[PDB]
């Protein structure tokens, strides 16, 4: 799950 | 190579994902991972207005000063516009079927660009009932950043996790060109040098690098190395001969824009850096950055 932050 | 950096205002808050300066009021907008947005007067250190917009992250936010608006985009897929004088919610619509990462506002025309995890950039016209005027298709991963060319805003750039920047013309369906950046973990950010003397763009990547591009030759002019974790952004300052970058390594770096060497590293103490704004006309040479634990406004 990329770039959630 | 003389810098004089002063802290104008810093405040603690939840993670700041978007940030923007008002062109004529001493205000900064912050958009937060918590779904809140805040407008601060950084001279008086007092809140102008704040809104709990949603419960999802608001990753993108800009002033549209000529309309007395802010425009924000969030992980609930929606674009919302608020009048900052009254607090009126002006519009509220689903813009993409996925997260909104970036919003850009045209300098003269009533156009907004949004970039999304849906692999597209979309163009909205607020003088035509916020119509979807065009969708730009071609990227193959999340579109992380969109930016109009300030010198020719009939064109804009998109930076994408597919490792490319695409430069487009409004009204045309394919890119005028694609930069294969060689930044193999993707592009997080793209910015234009704002002055007429150089046709330059700049890209930041998870691969720890920043690259400068000549958009007429499509060549990489320079690669800036030094950050120790993902580079969230890199921008040219509008008045000073510097580039400012920020990273999940917790630092801001100021680079000489002629030699492309680092001049100063700032350990802001707010953990990871996510976003950046520069005052459009260089008032006090202000810059502002948003972090995990708040934001800071610095005069240079």
């Amino acid at each position: 799950a990329r770039k959630l932050d | 190579m003389k810098l004089d950096i002063k802290k104008t205002f810093s405040n603690r808050s939840d993670r700041v994902k978007g940030i923007d300066f008002h062109p004529t009021e001493p205000w900064v907008l912050t958009t937060l991972y918590s779904g809140r947005v805040e407008i601060w007067n950084y001279e008086t250190q007092v809140e102008v207005r704040s809104i709990q917009v949603t419960e999802t992250p608001v990753r993108a936010g800009k002033f549209i000063a000529r309309k007395n608006w802010i425009i924000v985009g969030s992980d609930d897929f929606r674009i919302r516009v608020f009048n900052y004088n009254t607090g009126e919610k002006v519009v509220d619509f689903e813009a993409h079927p996925d997260y909104i990462r970036s919003i850009a506002v045209h300098p003269t025309k009533p156009y907004v660009l949004s970039g999304s995890d849906d692999l597209t950039v979309k163009l909205w016209n607020w003088e035509n009932n916020w119509a979807l005027e065009q969708t730009f298709e071609g990227h193959e991963h999340f579109v992380m950043c969109v930016a109009f060319n300030p010198k020719d805003p009939s064109t804009f750039a998109s930076g994408c996790l597919d490792r490319t920047v695409k430069v487009w013309s409004l009204g045309q369906s394919t890119p005028n060109f694609t930069l294969t950046t060689g930044q193999e973990r993707g592009v997080n950010y793209v910015d234009y040098y704002p002055l007429p003397d150089k046709p330059y763009m700049i890209t930041a990547s998870d691969d720890l690098t920043i690259k400068i591009w000549d958009y007429q030759t499509k060549s990489c002019v320079a690669t800036l190395e030094g950050h120790m974790s993902n580079v969230s952004f890199a921008v040219f300052h509008p008045t000073l001969p510097i580039i400012i970058s920020g990273s999940e390594d917790g630092t801001l770096k100021i680079w000489n824009s002629s030699t492309y060497k680092v001049e100063k590293t700032l350990n802001v103490g707010l953990e990871r850096s996510w976003c950046i704004a520069t005052h459009p006309t260089g008032r006090k040479n202000y810059i502002a950055s948003g972090f995990d634990n708040g934001f800071t406004v610095l005069s240079l």
